[PDB]
């Protein structure tokens, strides 16, 4: 049932803003917390996302960490930037200058302890806690490192229930810092040890869209982030809205993850078309099936033809017949049953939702479990050696008193990943 | 994990202890062979000097002795 909710650093407090700021239109709350929707089906499993205080007013249970103020009034001083608890407020001062080991073991080890306190006390407000989810950038300092900080130290207390990030990957496309792919394969390597589920949101791709596909010349944050918000939006529809699915994330972990380590979504977010004159046209359920499928579409960069999907999940919005969308999704399957592994029988599966996003008739969502992902670490691998190869830049953490042998056990496992993710894409029965 | 946490963080201040700690010493022991070498450098010079001082003296003593004579 409930779901506590925790954005860290920069980038995690800008598209956690973005998501609470989406669902909260879709959900029909105004910035001030009050409900002033229509339908019923938008309260129906608003205790999910939202706490209710007194006066029906719904509070976003939601938890706010960085080390530095910054974002902390900028959120504050934003479009429902009022909505937030304001004992949820975590901020430090001193920064963690895109360094991971300051955000995981020397700066935030200050702040850490009291960010628990909130996210107890959050927790024991649950009726039925069912897990966490945490929206973090992995290549600057505080949400890299001490969102993987928090993630640990969060397991330990809750070894139960199910952990679950949107985790954004550096791209050198997007931002300027050097020490980038330090500090993703650090976070990487936490990561495939203590979350269950992970969308891998990359700039990489969200940066290819926005150029090549929506022919944006001078992308900014706020583009990529409002493909974000789309895509969180469309992956938590079946946990905030009712209708022919009894699912939680547990079960949706049972089902999509086969094996234990292989857990890095795919995500996908349809429709998307260049302004303008073909945002008009009225999209079909054929339409936003091939879409959704197309490689260029994808939310990771990885081509998914160069391997196979071990488990699908999508997700339709809107009015549109489900008899339509069954034919379509089989048509995807029969047409190309090569791109979806054999050894798990009826691996891809659909769910309708009849409340579309604002502005959209029709939408669809992409979870794919893909061994292409691999392509992702490979890249984030390269520019790693290419710099630890020579120690370049390490002074700057062994300064905060890691180890060369912490970056190597890194490389390492990030390395056997991909080398598992090789292992079924040529599986066979 | 939490062992390491604490680890790393005691490391990062122990070399951040060292560091200082050495340049206490080194500034320290160079101010002090400086402050003896001027002062020998000095005394060496002044001792010269007054080297010269007995030697007038003794020019003096001995322009007495022929003095008598
Ligand atoms: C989405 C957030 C973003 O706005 C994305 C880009 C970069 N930054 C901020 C804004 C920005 C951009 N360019 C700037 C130049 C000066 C000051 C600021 C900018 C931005 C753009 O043009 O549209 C707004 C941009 C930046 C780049 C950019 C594209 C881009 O907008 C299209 N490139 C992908 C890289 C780049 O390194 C590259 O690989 O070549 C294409 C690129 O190189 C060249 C020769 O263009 C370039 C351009 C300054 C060179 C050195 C540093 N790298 C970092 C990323 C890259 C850039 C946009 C963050
Ligand atoms: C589905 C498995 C795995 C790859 C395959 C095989 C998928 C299949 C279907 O995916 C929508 C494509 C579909 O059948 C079409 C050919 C009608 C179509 O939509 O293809 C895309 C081109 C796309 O480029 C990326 C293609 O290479 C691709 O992705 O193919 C536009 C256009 O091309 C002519 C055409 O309208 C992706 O998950
Ligand atoms: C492609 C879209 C709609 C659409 C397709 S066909 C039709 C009738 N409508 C939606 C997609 C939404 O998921 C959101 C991400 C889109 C990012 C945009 C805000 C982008 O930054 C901007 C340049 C745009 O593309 C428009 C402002 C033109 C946007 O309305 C169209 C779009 O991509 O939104
Ligand atoms: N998509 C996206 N990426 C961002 C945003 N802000 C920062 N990033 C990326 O996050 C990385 C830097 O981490 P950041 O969140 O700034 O650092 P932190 O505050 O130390 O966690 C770089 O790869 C940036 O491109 C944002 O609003 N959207
Ligand atoms: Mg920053």
């Amino acid at each position: 049932r409930e779901i506590v909710h925790i954005q860290a650093g920069q980038c995690g407090n800008q598209i956690g803003a973005k998501f609470w700021e989406v669902i909260s239109d879709e959900h029909g709350i105004d910035p001030t917390g009050s409900y002033h929707g229509d339908s019923d089906l938008q309260l129906e499993r608003i205790n999910v996302y939202y706490n209710e205080a007194t006066g029906n007013k719904y509070v976003p249970r939601a938890i706010l960490v960085d080390l530095e103020p910054g974002t902390m009034d900028s959120v504050r001083s934003g479009p429902f930037g009022q909505i937030f608890r304001p004992d949820n407020f975590v901020f430090g001062q001193s920064g963690a200058g895109n360094n991971w080991a300051k955000g995981h073991y020397t700066e935030g080890a200050e702040l850490v302890d009291s960010v628990l306190d909130v996210v107890r006390k959050e927790s024991e407000s649950c009726d039925c806690l069912q897990g966490f989810q945490l929206t973090h950038s992995l290549g600057g300092g505080t949400g890299s490192g001490m969102g993987t900080l928090l993630i640990s130290k969060i397991r330990e207390e809750y070894p139960d229930r199910i952990m679950n990030t949107f985790s954004v990957m550096p791209s050198p496309k997007v931002s300027d810092t050097v020490v980038e792919p330090y500090n993703a394969t650090l976070s990487v390597h936490q990561l495939v040890e203590n979350t269950d589920e992970t969308y891998c949101i990359d700039n990489e791709a969200l940066y290819d869209i926005c150029f090549r596909t929506l022919k944006l010349t001078t992308p900014t944050y706020g583009d990529l982030n409002h493909l974000v918000s789309a895509t969180m939006s469309g992956v938590t529809t079946c946990l905030r809205f009712p209708g022919q699915l009894n699912a939680d994330l547990r079960k949706l972990a049972v089902n999509m993850v086969p094996f234990p380590r292989l857990h890095f979504f795919m995500p996908g977010f349809a429709p998307l078309t260049s302004r303008g004159s073909q945002q008009y046209r009225a999209l079909t359920v054929p339409e936003l099936t091939q879409q959704m499928f197309d490689s260029k579409n994808m939310m990771a960069a990885c081509d998914p033809r160069h391997g196979r999907y071990l488990t699908v999940a999508a997700i339709f919005r809107g009015r549109m017949s489900m008899k339509e969308v069954d034919e379509q999704m089989l048509n995807v399957q029969n047409k190309n049953s090569s791109y979806f592994v054999e050894w798990i029988p009826n691996n891809v599966k659909t769910a309708v939702c009849d409340i579309p996003p604002r502005g959209l008739k029709m939408s669809a969502t992409f979870i794919g479990n893909s061994t292409a992902i691999q392509e992702l670490f490979k890249r984030i691998s390269e520019q790693f050696t290419a710099m630890f190869r020579r120690k370049a830049f390490l002074h700057w953490y062994t300064g905060e008193g890691m180890d060369e042998m912490e970056f190597t056990e890194a490389e390492s496992n990030m390395n056997d990943l991909v080398s598992e993710y090789q292992q079924y894409q040529d599986a066979t029965a | 994990k939490r062992e390491h946490e604490r680890e790393v963080i005691q490391k990062a201040i122990e070399e951040n202890n060292n560091f200082i700690k050495m340049a206490k010493e080194k500034l320290a022991q160079k101010m002090e062979s400086n402050k003896e070498n001027r002062e020998a450098h000095l005394a060496a010079m002044l001792e010269r000097l007054q080297e010269k001082d007995k030697h007038a003296e003794e020019v003096r003593k001995n322009k007495e002795l022929k003095e008598e004579a």
